[PDB]
């Protein structure tokens, strides 16, 4: 292996062990469009990749070449496909390839190809033993990397590794209670384990969320989670909720609290509530305050809500 | 004053971290301080603010990129049809004609990009992939000539789509590749425009997409994942193409997207508790015209007759004051480097925000100088509405392959 960054790196056209092969230049046609003026290093590696792809040469040197083509452009999915062909055809040790993908993902975590490649290797080896820990290290650098969370969900689901994830969720929530990815992971773990029907679980969750809301009134994630686990069976199914939210309104107020209250008024006005002319006006006044003072960025949305609430509850 | 984000009341929209700091709040505060500087720059320099879309500067940027790019674009060597689409759409939005010689050149380049298997690759000889296939088809349609339409091998395209179809209703992005809601949209987009939709091609797709909607109201890449504007756009748009928008809880979705607009910045974020980004001016805001059309089809009587359900003015102020690179091209947020992807979507979003349309009604809101008005864009395909109708009618002149 001769690193693409090594001081003694040599273009492939100047390499003896490649003299037999004629590189294949890229054909962009007579009048190119969106033509990229590649560096000599790039064009050199890819002219030989094209040669090895055309001739479908499944050799150790071709395998080493894909590594350089990948490094020059990790987004080239065609190269990644040929590399997987070589892995099978050459019978390459897959853990060695696992160490390789571990390194490249650390380098470029926001790439679709690198994660899919890791998935294929895990699928091939039927071995998720390193996954949770590896993903955890990536998440320790970017706690919100979409691919990382997606890969974590896939591993946990396929190999049934649920036992310790909620603990992990609590760990990251303590580090940043505003991490929407962690709240999503929380709902992921719970809905695929115990579910939200067990009253002991639903209550536990609502209390935790309300408590987090008390700690950080303006954290939209806790509010969205609370709404998400209750709008299922309908907010009006829980009477104590309304007053309990109105209780922390003098101090822990936020445009989120106002909005939630409105979400309760509309469910009530939809499930035959008492004074269905008294609750309606409470809501319209809130839609008013929201659209006019407390949350004007969404004035068009709130004005729509008011008009829709009258359109069927007048 | 005339500008929403410069008014004194707006200062109240700054982030309140409740005295509990975390990576999220700190990072959201950094961007807000940076955006405020831009907003206050006019008062600071003692000048009257004027919002001008640097049409000329962006044009040069685009016109040049369409032909040649530096080695800085090596990372997009597997995304060239994308470059063709982003640039041509930008020029289209800026209402700049495409020389017949350039059009034919684009057509010939995408021909080389087309695979013998069907679909298009990210460049000559590259395996077909659904993202560049969507890009190629959209570009060819923007051109809209008989030549461009004929580049597409409809029979092979269908075959390719079928090779990616999974039993659960989803599609692979490419052979031996990954799956997420993007593939559903790319497949539905190209299959509908070219009229190759067979009775069973999208069987189960609508259901698989509906499974991607989560507790947040938005849509994730795959079932179980966090709600994200890019994926939510793909999901809904795909459903509108398949006529199954109904499969979604549209009310929870509407509430989620509207909450994605930043009260202070004016632009949108891609997901809850993350940073604002100019490209989401299309991915997120573009969902309002889709929901407006979906709700109206259900006979929703509360829908406005002149505005989309998001602050059109604020999104325009964000884009115009914070997303233009003085050298030409648009971007994520101030401090970031320009690129054609962000140029394409920042302009697409500006278009959405200044053009309302619901049947017989038409209402515009063009912030800043009048010359800022752009050509309208179709909310499903993100190409001109005329190009959609033109391409659609054209391919309807031929039967669905067998
Ligand atoms: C999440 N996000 C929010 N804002 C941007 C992103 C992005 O991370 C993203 C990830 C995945 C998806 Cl599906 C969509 C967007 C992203 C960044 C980016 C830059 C360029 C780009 O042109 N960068 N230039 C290259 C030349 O040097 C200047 C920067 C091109 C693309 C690109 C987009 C679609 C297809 C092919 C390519 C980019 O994509
Ligand atoms: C048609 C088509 C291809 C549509 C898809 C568009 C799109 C923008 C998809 C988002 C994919 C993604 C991995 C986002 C996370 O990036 P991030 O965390 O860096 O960005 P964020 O912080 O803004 O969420
Ligand atoms: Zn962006």
């Amino acid at each position: 292996f001769l690193s693409l960054d090594s001081p003694t790196y040599v273009l492939y056209r100047d390499r003896a062990e490649w003299a037999d092969i004629d590189p294949v230049p890229q054909n962009d046609g007579p009048s190119p469009v969106v033509q990229i003026i590649y560096s000599e290093k790039f064009r050199d590696v890819y002219d030989y990749f094209r040669a090895v792809l055309q001739r479908d040469e499944r050799s150790e040197r071709a395998f080493k070449l894909t590594r350089d083509a990948i490094e020059l452009n990790a987004a080239n999915y065609t190269v990644w496909h040929f590399r997987r062909v070589l892995l099978r055809s050459l019978q390459k040790d897959l853990q060695e390839e696992m160490n390789y993908i571990t390194a490249i993902i650390e380098e470029q975590p926001k790439n679709y190809q690198v994660w899919h490649h890791r998935r294929v290797l895990v699928e091939w080896l039927k071995d998720p033993s390193q996954e949770l820990e590896f993903i955890a290290d990536i998440l320790n650098q970017d706690a919100k990397n979409y691919h990382a969370w997606q890969h974590r969900q896939w591993v946990i689901q396929e190999f049934r590794l649920w036992d310790n994830e909620l603990q992990y969720v609590d760990q990251l929530l303590k580090e940043d209670v505003r991490n929407n990815s962690v709240w999503n992971q929380r709902h992921f773990v719970i809905s695929n384990t115990t579910g939200y029907s067990d009253r002991a679980v639903l209550e536990r969750e609502v209390q935790y969320t309300l408590e987090m809301i008390k700690l950080v009134p303006h954290n939209e994630s806790a509010w969205n989670y609370l709404k998400g686990i209750l709008q299922d069976r309908g907010l009006s199914r829980y009477p104590n909720l309304l007053n309990q939210l109105l209780d922390l309104q003098p101090s822990h107020s936020s445009p989120y609290l106002i909005a939630f209250l409105v979400d309760i008024y509309e469910d009530m006005l939809e499930n035959q509530c008492d004074n269905k002319e008294d609750i309606l006006n409470k809501a319209l006044e809130l839609c008013e305050i929201l659209a006019k003072e407390k949350d004007t960025i969404r004035k068009e949305y709130w004005r729509y809500i008011g008009r829709s609430l009258q359109s069927k509850h007048s | 004053e005339p500008l929403y984000s410069l008014r004194p009341e707006h200062a109240r929209e700054r982030l309140q971290d409740d005295s509990v700091e975390t990576v999220t709040s700190i990072e959201q505060a950094k961007v807000e301080e940076k955006i405020q500087e831009v907003f206050s720059s006019y008062k600071f320099n003692h000048l009257v603010p004027r919002l001008v879309l640097q049409r000329e500067k962006h044009f040069h940027y685009l016109k040049r990129g369409l032909r040649q790019l530096t080695d800085a674009y090596e990372c997009l060597d597997a995304s060239r049809p994308w470059l063709c689409y982003w640039i041509l759409h930008s020029l289209e939005l800026l209402d700049e004609p495409i020389p017949q010689i350039v059009a034919t050149d684009v057509c010939q380049f995408l021909e080389l990009c087309q695979s013998p298997d069907g679909g298009f690759g990210g460049g000559p000889g590259q395996y077909p992939h659904l993202a560049p296939t969507y890009a190629a088809v959209n570009a060819l349609c923007i051109i809209g000539t008989e030549e461009a339409y004929n580049v597409i091998n409809r029979e092979k395209l269908l075959q390719y789509l079928y090779s990616l179809k999974q039993p659960d209703g989803s599609f692979l992005m490419h052979v031996g590749g990954e799956v997420d809601v993007r593939s559903a949209y790319c497949a539905a987009s190209v299959a509908s425009l070219t009229n190759i939709i067979t009775p069973d091609l999208f069987e189960g797709t609508a259901e698989w997409i509906a499974r991607c909607q989560n507790w947040e109201g938005g849509i994730g890449g795959v079932p179980g994942m966090e709600a994200h504007g890019g994926y939510t756009f793909c999901g809904l748009a795909a459903l509108v193409i398949l006529k199954k928008e109904r499969s979604l809880n549209l009310k929870s979705l509407l509430q989620w997207v509207t909450s994605r607009q930043m009260r202070f910045e004016g632009g949108f974020q891609g997901r809850c508790n993350k940073l604002v980004d100019g490209c989401y001016s299309f991915w997120q805001a573009g969902l309002l015209p889709l929901l407006h059309r979906a709700l109206h089809a259900q006979g929703d009587p509360a829908l406005s007759m002149s505005h989309w359900m998001f602050h059109q003015q604020a999104l325009q102020e964000y884009i115009l004051m914070c997303c233009q690179c003085p050298a030409g091209g648009l971007l994520d947020k101030p401090g970031k480097s320009r690129d054609f992807y962000h140029t394409c979507y920042c302009l697409s979003g500006l278009s959405i925000a200044q053009h309302f349309g619901s049947g017989a009604m038409l209402h515009d809101v063009v912030m800043g100088v009048p010359e800022n008005v752009l050509q309208p864009t179709h909310p499903v395909y993100n190409i001109g509405p005329d190009k959609v109708i033109q391409a659609t009618t054209h391919f309807l002149q031929k039967p669905v392959p067998g």
